C-alpha cells in the first residue's frame, strides 16, 4: 500500500518580506535577471498573459497592453528615483525577431 | 488554411528538456523580475513640485527622472500613488520624448499642439483612465495610439486637476479626434472638458489658444 512518506515537499519558501516592496530590493532583483524577448515575447504565468492584446496595434515590436502595464503597477509599488540609474540605466532591449 | 482550433496532437509535441532560457515579469514573479522590459521609443519622466516658484525657477522645481523604453520606471513615479487628485495639487508631470524633450517651452515646438483636460476635481478612478492613454501613448507609441505624437503632460492645482498631452502635430483635426478620446478618459459626459492649446501659444502663453471645453 504504502512504502515510505508519500508527502514530499518541492521548494516552498514562499515567504519573503511582510508585503513589502522597496525600489532596492526589486531593482537588486535586475542585478541578477535575464534579457527579454519583448512583451508577447513572453507568456507571464500568473493570472495573467500578454498574448496579441496590443500586438493588434499594428506594427506591435513593443507594444504593452493598456492593462498589462497595469499589473505592473501592481508590483512595481516601489518609489524609485535613486537606485533607477542603478537599474534602469541597465534595462536591456531586444529586438522581436528570430524568425526571419 | 486552418484556425484556432488545435483538434490534433501532432502540431503540438509534450516533450521538452533543459529547455534553455527563463524569463520572469513582474507579475508572475512579485518580487524577482528576471527580465528586463524594452520599448520602441523614448520618454523620460519629470515630476514638478510647485511650491519654492516663489523665486526659485520652473527648472528648479521640475524633477527630471525616468528616461528609457521600459515599464518598471514609469511605473514605479505611479507607485507613489498620487493620481490626479491623491497628491498635492498645483502639480505637474511630464513623460515624453519620442519626438523632442525639452518641456512646454520647446516640446511645443514639437508637438505643436497641447491637448489639455480640466476638471473640478471628482477622486475615483480617474487616474487609471488618464493613464491606460498615457501609459499606453508612450508605451504604445509604435501605432494606433501614439501614431505619430510626441508626448503628455500633467498639471494640477485649485480646481482639481488638469492633463496636458502633446501630438507631433499630424493635423490638428486628428488631434480633436484623439482628444474626444481624452474627453471621456476625464470621466465627463457631454460636459465637452477638453483644452486646445496651440505650441505658437503656449512658449509665449498668447491668449486664445485653441478651444477650452
Ligand atoms: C511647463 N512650463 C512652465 N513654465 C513656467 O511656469 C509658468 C506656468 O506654465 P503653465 O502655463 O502652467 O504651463 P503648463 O500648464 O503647460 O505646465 C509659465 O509662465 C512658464 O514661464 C516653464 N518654464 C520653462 N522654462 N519650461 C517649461 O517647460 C515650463
Ligand atoms: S472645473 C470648471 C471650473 C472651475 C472654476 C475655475 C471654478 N470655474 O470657474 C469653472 C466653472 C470653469
Ligand atoms: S484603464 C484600466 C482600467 C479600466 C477599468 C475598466 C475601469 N478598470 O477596472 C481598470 C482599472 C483595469
Ligand atoms: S504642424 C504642421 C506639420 C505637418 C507635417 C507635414 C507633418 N510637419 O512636418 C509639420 C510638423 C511642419
Ligand atoms: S508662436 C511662434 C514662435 C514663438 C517663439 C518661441 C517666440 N518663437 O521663436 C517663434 C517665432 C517660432
Amino acid at each position: 500500500g504504502s512504502i515510505g512518506l508519500e508527502a514530499e515537499i518541492e521548494t516552498t519558501t514562499d515567504e519573503t518580506d511582510d508585503g513589502t516592496n522597496t525600489v532596492s530590493h526589486i531593482l537588486n532583483v535586475l542585478k541578477d535577471a535575464t534579457p527579454i524577448e519583448d512583451v508577447f515575447s513572453f507568456n507571464y504565468p500568473e493570472g495573467i498573459e500578454g498574448p496579441d492584446i496590443k500586438y493588434k496595434k499594428e506594427h506591435v515590436k513593443y507594444t504593452y497592453g493598456p492593462t498589462f502595464l497595469l499589473q505592473f503597477k501592481d508590483k512595481l509599488n516601489v518609489k524609485a528615483d535613486a537606485e533607477w540609474v542603478q537599474s534602469t540605466a541597465s534595462k536591456i532591449v531586444i529586438p522581436p525577431g528570430m524568425g526571419r | 488554411m486552418s484556425v484556432e482550433e488545435v483538434s490534433k496532437k501532432f502540431e503540438e509535441n509534450v516533450s521538452v528538456d533543459d529547455t534553455t532560457a527563463t524569463p520572469k515579469t513582474v507579475l508572475s514573479d512579485s518580487a524577482h523580475f528576471d527580465v528586463k522590459h524594452p520599448l520602441n521609443t523614448k520618454w523620460t519622466l519629470w515630476y514638478t513640485k510647485p511650491a519654492v516658484d516663489k523665486s526659485e525657477s520652473w527648472s528648479d522645481l521640475l524633477r527630471p527622472v525616468t528616461s528609457f523604453q521600459t515599464v518598471e520606471e514609469f511605473w514605479a513615479i505611479i507607485q507613489n500613488i498620487p493620481e490626479p487628485h491623491e497628491l498635492p495639487l498645483k502639480s505637474d508631470y511630464h513623460v515624453f520624448r519620442n519626438d523632442v524633450r525639452p518641456e512646454w517651452e520647446d516640446e511645443a515646438n514639437a508637438k505643436g499642439g497641447k491637448w489639455s483636460f480640466q476638471l473640478c476635481g471628482k477622486g475615483a478612478d480617474i487616474d487609471e483612465l488618464w493613464l491606460c492613454t498615457l501609459l499606453a501613448v508612450i508605451g504604445e507609441t509604435i501605432d494606433e495610439d501614439d501614431s505619430q505624437i510626441n508626448g503628455v503632460v500633467l498639471s494640477i492645482r485649485k480646481g482639481g486637476n488638469k492633463f496636458a498631452l502633446w501630438t507631433k502635430c499630424e493635423d490638428k483635426e486628428p488631434l480633436l479626434r484623439i482628444g474626444g478620446k481624452f474627453k471621456q478618459v476625464l470621466k465627463l459626459t457631454d460636459d465637452g472638458h477638453l483644452e486646445f492649446f496651440p505650441h505658437c501659444s503656449a512658449n509665449g502663453r498668447h491668449p486664445q489658444p485653441s478651444i477650452t471645453l
